[PDB]
């Protein structure tokens, strides 16, 4: 968990062709937009 | 140097292709099977699916297939959203056959054994815990959920109760109806299109028609609201987007970015977002606040996104919509406009100034139209949007049924009645 | 022989007693303090406090006040309502004094040590375990949070993420606003008036305010739908019913016995109920249906409760809508009232035929009214409801905001536009 | 848990001046209506 203090935050979703695009791969894995 | 080529075929399959001059070159095999393709009975098999592409297949050992790509130092990653699921391929000029060979077994030949697959299963736990550490990761997916009634309100992360009950025959059954040749698109960013199709042809031939996991559409203003202990609290308020690839769509994502807030500065503050500016002055010093836009085959969903603290989650929440219930009244100014415009142009285009940015939106384009649409004509859609059109679209939020989710310490989160 | 004696005190506590003929005394003191008395930040608070009663208090440490009551054959339990929090108290004639001044530590002198309620944190969880293992329970429960918005949509078990966070100040500020004089109603089955009233004076005069939790209510029509791999499925449809103690509640509860089906016998099958027969004539073999009605200070909730299979929910859930909404045209024949009335009146009569119902039945008027009703008058009211009225209720359920809570196999459940 | 195949299985919820009662005590514990 990372603290959500200040004015950093930035974080909201909307990309061009993808949306909510979750990853897993054999290496790494995510979560985008 | 020689730009994409695609190619449907008589199963309907579409294959791109791009030799690039770079070291590094990337299959990725997407298919049709988003999370949108389950039932009541078959939720959470995608993301089981998902989790299980090193499992033993027909022509490779699950031993084999991870050794053999860490042999050649590749990297498989398997992605899904709710519409759709790219099994993305990297590795190096040299061993693309080799690794190929690999996403074809995993892909066509599995194998899911009532031991292997059962070993897998609490992986799923873990997996879901780690990305619902992220409240986006739970709100977005209840947004879903209270939104949609029966396609796409399915989540992409198991269901708590499904976990150690998704069945080999589950597996099974999923690949050969979505798994299938109409459904899907190869993409190549550094391999040969005629050695591409040779392989398309010889192992991509499946048949099976659209919609045996009950493919529909349908739109369903709800709230789902989860408490917490969390000084924070994160909520969603969104109405029916326009659709993917359609001129209202993009309409959509024009307005998006004249409130949008996802900063483009480090440490910097909006000076362009509205949303951000009118939020900010109702609102307290620490908060964050965004322009949410999704958009699916056969719907989508527009509306902002907010991060406040207990008893400001009202005051901006409301603050925010207030503001976009401005645009709708007609009140947006030309310049804006053309800001915004520019400020998306510029975003798909470093989008897209990535291999891995590339490889998606081909395959992306390939699942929806058929072709491949170059940057070019994009831009020019973009730009087609008018100033009006923008506030027509806005005028849709505000008069379209709402539907909203919110998690943290609700005692100052206004309902559908209060907004 | 003698009847009950209750009697308000300048503090505003009710006090009754029966002497009874038989040998088994049961006080019990019923404090004012629903789960509806907790916030965001209180929640799972009053179900600690539930679990908490056998700590060390002011005058009994844990051990003694446990092994008192054992020594004597005595028992202790909580009862706990979103509304009200009975402290019930069973032992022998001879030793009432002896629990007693058990009741009184556990109530007026609980110590909440750090220590100690930290062990108990655990058992939240293992209670909570236990009672979501009747679907009844969660459906019920999400329900409540999905019709209501603020305080009674709050439920009875702590919140997962609650339960090892309940902090002793917590409990200590619970009991301080909540357990106070106005709220407080003593009941004895067993028990002088004379010798109660003393005691009460002397341990039950302390001041507290109402809603100093944040007291109100409010209706919100929405839907909590929990998908499972159970065959079965659970769902309940309910609209806002009339109020506690009101004639519209009572023409409620005359309806909801028009269709209510509580079997009144072993393996039998019900002729009466009507929603059972016309679910049953458009339903499979196998399937459960009842009716439901809840009643509480501020607000109501009436309507129904289906248990499925996957494929026939919507097929039952429809179906038991149709057939009250058939009441709601008009159509009820008086034939039909006068059964359901004496159906009523029989049960109400069976409730109070034991010790514990009785002293349940006080205690609950004595925080809602101020005085006992006796049972003549009662039967009298809800003879009064009129045919017509029931209708006209029923028109209420089918013309008021729908609000519904299913579990399990969710591909087959209507959603709020469906029906 | 118990099966609930068959005709036998009715609960529905309410009663006249309780309604969905819950009960916590040390020699028992339940969930009415």
């Amino acid at each position: 968990k990372r603290s959500v203090l200040c004015r950093e935050s930035l974080r909201g979703q909307a990309a061009g062709r993808p949306l909510v695009a979750s990853v897993s791969l054999n290496v790494p894995a995510s979560v985008r937009y | 140097p020689q730009d994409l080529e695609f190619t449907r075929l008589p199963n309907g399959l579409v294959i791109a292709s791009l030799e690039n001059y770079a070291p590094a070159s990337r299959i990725g095999l997407f298919i049709k099977a988003g999370s949108r393709y389950e039932n009541s009975n078959n939720l959470g098999t995608s993301h089981l699916l998902r989790l299980a592409s090193s499992l033993t297949t027909k022509g490779a050992s699950s031993f084999k297939i991870t050794r053999g790509i860490e042999a050649v130092g590749g990297k498989l990653s398997v992605t899904s959203t709710r519409e759709n699921m790219a099994y993305t391929v990297e590795c190096l000029r040299d061993d693309v056959d080799i690794l190929m060979e690999f996403l074809l077994n995993v892909t066509t030949a599995p194998e899911f054994r009532r031991w292997e697959v059962a070993a897998l299963q609490p992986q799923l736990r873990i997996d879901k815990a780690v990305a619902l550490q992220n409240p986006q990761a739970h709100v977005i997916e209840n947004l879903h959920a209270a939104a949609y009634r029966n396609a796409l309100a399915n989540s992409l992360y198991c269901p708590d109760y499904r976990i150690g009950k998704v069945t080999p025959v589950e597996l099974h059954d999923y690949v050969q109806n979505h798994f299938t040749s109409a459904r899907m698109a190869l993409i190549g960013l550094g391999v040969s299109h005629p050695v591409l199709k040779q392989v398309a042809e010889q192992f991509l031939n499946i048949r099976g028609g659209l919609g045996l996991s009950g493919a529909k559409a349908k739109y369903h203003g709800g709230e789902i609201r989860e408490q917490n202990g969390d000084s924070l609290v994160h909520a969603a308020l969104v109405a029916e987007s326009a659709a993917i690839g359609s001129a209202e769509a993009n309409a959509f994502s024009v307005l998006q970015h004249v409130l949008g807030a996802g900063p483009h500065v480090k440490r910097g503050s909006n000076a362009t977002s509205s949303l951000y500016q009118a939020v900010a002055k109702g609102v307290h010093q620490p908060f964050d606040v965004s322009a949410f836009n999704a958009s699916y085959s056969d719907s989508g969903l527009f509306g902002f996104y907010t991060i406040s603290q207990a008893a400001s989650a009202g005051d901006v929440i409301k603050a925010a919509y207030n503001q976009v219930k401005t645009i709708a009244q007609g009140n947006l100014s030309n310049p804006d406009v053309q800001a915004a415009k520019n400020k998306l142009k510029a975003g798909y285009l470093m989008s897209v100034e990535s291999s891995e940015g590339f490889l998606d939106e081909v395959g992306s384009q390939a699942l929806a139209a058929g072709s491949y649409t170059p940057p070019s004509t994009v831009l020019q859609q973009i730009d087609a949007v008018a100033d009006a059109d923008v506030i027509n679209a806005a005028k849709k939020f505000v008069s379209g049924r709402k539907s909203m989710a919110a998690s943290g310490n609700l005692g100052h989160t206004p309902f559908i009645d209060e907004l």
